[PDB]
């Protein structure tokens, strides 16, 4: 069950109620590029704040298809929808409601605590290694070396 | 004792809090605490700290 | 594959009777900032 | 450390390069434990167990024994030298002279050189040592004790039966390499091994190489490690020679893939660290010291530094 | 105004400098000797192998 | 650490050049250089030679390759009657300092050479000027030659 | 992969109902002439406050133009888009969503998470350095450089 | 003790806070907190400092 670009767009139109399966009116194909192209720039800027997730980008000179595969996790989806929901809701002219704008923030939630690193602080490297570590039969033993790299 | 803070304050500012005992950094970034709508309620200040 | 010993690992090396057998001792200190890059020794 | 030198009419440097610290590792890692473990009933210790100290005595020896037979498995199979051919055993006393010869022209300076033996090369050594003309208490030594000296041919000889033994594995065919391989020096400083892939073997043989096996490359030579010089044994050239790790087979094709140890580091870019004359190109031959399916206990020659021994002191239980 | 110092190895002499050119956190050193040769006659030497 | 390994580099590239030039300059030449040393008398030759052209003060050496030296030992140890040469040639392998007149020496680094190609039965075209007042500075001399290969680069190498 | 500077326009007339297909609008030329010049003024004012990312202006003698390229990379492409429909909004009189102020105010502090640099505190100069890092030998210094530059003895 | 700030609240004026112990300036400047509308919610002031 590989994740296509185009099924995330067919998802956030779906939430809202945009255009579903039984809708009877359905939006063209254009607006279908148009969601595309946006998620692609909305991943672009979140390689910046949150960490990169596996995204697959269009390298090259083409440009992005919705049937592409995104490479993304099945966990991610809801959180990579709503946030493009909430992304484009205004290309409609609408107003989200607190019940979607809640779900959003549990869901993009659960993905930071997904991605979640916290880094440990090492000695300056000045530090004096104690008597008690036998501090003459390595390197870095007089002093701690800090940081690597 | 250690600060608290959350996950959308510090995101993308670790490296800046991680060496603050070896650098002589002028300032220190850290975000504010938004809702759900985008209001602002809290400060820029960490929550608290450990006792 | 992070802790080290200090002692480096013994190599490998050449051995020196070409310079103990040639003649070092006609000329030593000879070409001095007087004489130049060149000096001459005489004939039987 | 290894470095090159410059050559400059009046020291003028800018416009060239400098040497770097590129810097090499070599790890060693733990075992697996040698455990002896016995049980007995309260009855029979009670009434039929008496002299359980004499009884239990060789059980140190034992885990001796396994210990000594398994390093040396490990310093046969990790070794990467080679002299001679399985074919023939030591008879002459130059068979014992060559390893200090070679050792000595390829460099090596610190610590001492070793030679082990089986009993019957001993035997046979022995035997040739009686025929000498001139010194008397030396070949009356030889005749009574059939012994040898300390110094053997300006190495120190031994001679234990410790010694393990290995099969040779199958093979055949004119074998040639196939792909060029990666012997840059920053590519195999970490572990001295390679893998290459060769071509021309039997359709298809399980246990083609064993491990032990040794493969000669014919047109590369060795080079002394200090000048980077090549090496010559008056009229023949030494040719680089190397290890088989762990068992190969080969498919339809005459295709095998194996690993060995002891690398032919040809670097372009750093010529620090070259120890050999040229790089192994695609399509050149190689071939296997020994016979199809010989086997024998073989013999062994290293110097100080080349292998190490350690026991980790184990802590009580609760 | 160079850091420099003499180490001695079998009777050769061998200068040894130290500076710090570059911005780049980049120290370097060198190591300097200068030889001097000479062919008296050259009827009193050469070249020998063995013979059949 | 890096003190220890420089020095060693330039010794040895040192020594190398040496050997290079010594033997660059050197004019005597002995035996056919294919064949390697074996017997007795291809290191007694030399101090014969030298003995012969008339050079007497100074000290005369022979620097040989650590293969040849074994080529002598297992040579002497075949001795019929000396107990201590044919003690240590058994046990140590170590060849006398004084080896048919001459001091023989024992390196493993030493400089080889490339003959370079060469064809056709050479001989003189022009008569050179050997008179000492052209070479009583140099003791060298320029010749030219005939009967050469038709065109090839690196017809005469160095050495 | 090029990001021109007609796709930054038409982005905002998008994120927007000005001119989209979802609208049922064509485009006017005029909108896009006057996006073009406001996107050119907006990004010649960023060079102080925001900084420098990129931008690539016209000569003097031409005009810009929509399909010319623009040089920014493809990760702003949002957050100038934002800032330039919240700049222009005022032009047809229409007033933004809250929505579209929060988007536009969390792609801004995306944006300004990537160029971020903090300065560290060099010594004053007239501070001392201990006898541990042996001033006499391991370092000529024994005082703290502050500004001078390392010496050339050529400049003096 | 570390002074803590937001991005946009020092953004531009970081030289004059890097060099205010080597200078002697008679003030040093800083913006306000603004939210998403352009109100002002916080004075002028640094949010807090670390302990």
């Amino acid at each position: 069950t590989v994740l296509t670009k185009g099924e995330i767009v067919l998802f956030a139109l779906r939430k809202f109620a945009i255009a579903s399966n039984a809708s009877l009116t359905d939006v063209e194909p254009q607006s279908i590029e148009d969601g595309v192209n946006d998620l692609e720039d909305m991943m672009s800027e979140w390689m910046i704040n949150p960490g990169d997730i596996g995204y697959a980008f269009a390298t090259g000179d083409e440009q992005p298809l919705p049937d592409d595969e995104s490479g993304l996790p099945r966990k991610y989806k809801h959180a990579v929808g709503y946030q493009l929901l909430l992304r484009m809701l205004s290309d409609y002219s609408l107003e989200p409601t607190p019940q979607v704008l809640s779900n959003a923030q549990r869901s993009y939630d659960a993905l930071m605590t997904d991605t979640l690193v916290v880094p440990s602080m090492r000695r300056r490297g000045d530090f004096p290694v104690g008597q008690g570590n036998k501090y003459d039969v390595f390197t870095s033993d007089r002093y701690y070396p800090g940081d690597l790299p | 004792q250690i600060p608290i803070v959350g996950m959308e304050q510090i995101r993308g500012l670790e490296k800046h809090w991680e060496a603050r005992n070896k650098k002589r950094p002028a300032f220190l970034p850290l975000r504010e605490v938004r809702d759900k709508s985008g209001n602002i309620i809290a400060g820029a200040t960490p929550a608290g700290y450990t006792q | 594959s992070q802790i080290v010993l200090k002692k480096f690992l013994p190599g490998f090396m050449s051995d020196l009777v070409l310079a103990k057998t040639v003649d070092r001792q006609l000329l030593a200190g000879e070409i001095n900032s007087s004489t130049g890059d060149s000096v001459s020794f005489k004939r039987p | 450390h290894q470095f090159s030198s410059l050559r400059t009419p009046t020291g003028d440097i800018s416009g060239q390069n400098k040497n770097n610290l590129i810097s090499g590792k070599a790890t060693g890692r733990v075992g697996n434990y040698i455990t002896v473990a016995v049980e007995y009933q309260q009855l029979e210790e009670a009434i039929k167990l008496n002299q359980l100290e004499e009884i239990l005595a060789p059980v140190r020896q034992r885990i001796v024994t396994d210990l000594e037979t398994e390093l040396a498995h490990f310093m046969m199979n990790n070794g990467a030298l080679s002299l001679g051919s399985p074919n023939t055993p030591i008879t002459k006393w130059s068979d014992v002279a060559q390893t200090a010869s070679f050792l000595k022209d390829l460099g090596v300076n610190e610590g001492e050189n070793y030679a082990v033996m089986d009993p019957w090369s001993a035997q046979r050594l022995a035997d040739a040592q009686t025929g000498l003309h001139a010194s008397d208490q030396l070949v009356r030594t030889a005749w009574e004790n059939a012994q040898i000296p300390t110094n053997f041919g300006g190495i120190r000889a031994l001679m234990s039966n410790g010694l393990a033994s290995r099969t040779q594995g199958a093979f055949g065919g004119t074998l040639t390499v196939k792909t060029q391989p990666t012997v840059t020096y920053n590519a195999v400083k970490d572990s001295y091994q390679f893998t290459v892939t060769l071509t021309g073997a039997t359709a298809s043989v399980t246990g083609f190489l064993k491990a032990g096996d040794q493969v000669k490359f014919t047109n590369t030579y060795w080079l002394q490690q200090q000048t980077k010089q090549a090496l010559y044994n008056g009229a023949t050239p030494i040719s680089f020679t190397a290890t088989v790790t762990a068992d190969a087979n080969s498919d339809s094709g005459g295709d095998v893939t194996v690993t060995l140890s002891g690398v032919p580091i040809y670097d372009t870019t750093n010529p620090q660290y070259n120890s050999v004359s040229r790089q192994v190109e695609a399509g050149d031959a190689v071939s296997v010291v020994g016979t199809a399916s010989q086997t024998m206990k073989p013999n062994l020659f290293y110097n100080k530094f080349f292998c190490g021994l350690g026991s980790i002191p184990l802590p009580k239980l609760h | 105004s160079i850091d420099s110092a003499v180490a001695t190895y079998e009777g050769f002499s061998i200068r040894v400098h130290k500076y710090a050119d570059g911005d780049a956190n980049v120290q370097k050193m060198r190591f300097d000797l200068l030889p001097a040769y000479v062919c008296f006659n050259p009827h009193m030497g050469g070249q020998f192998f063995g013979n059949p």
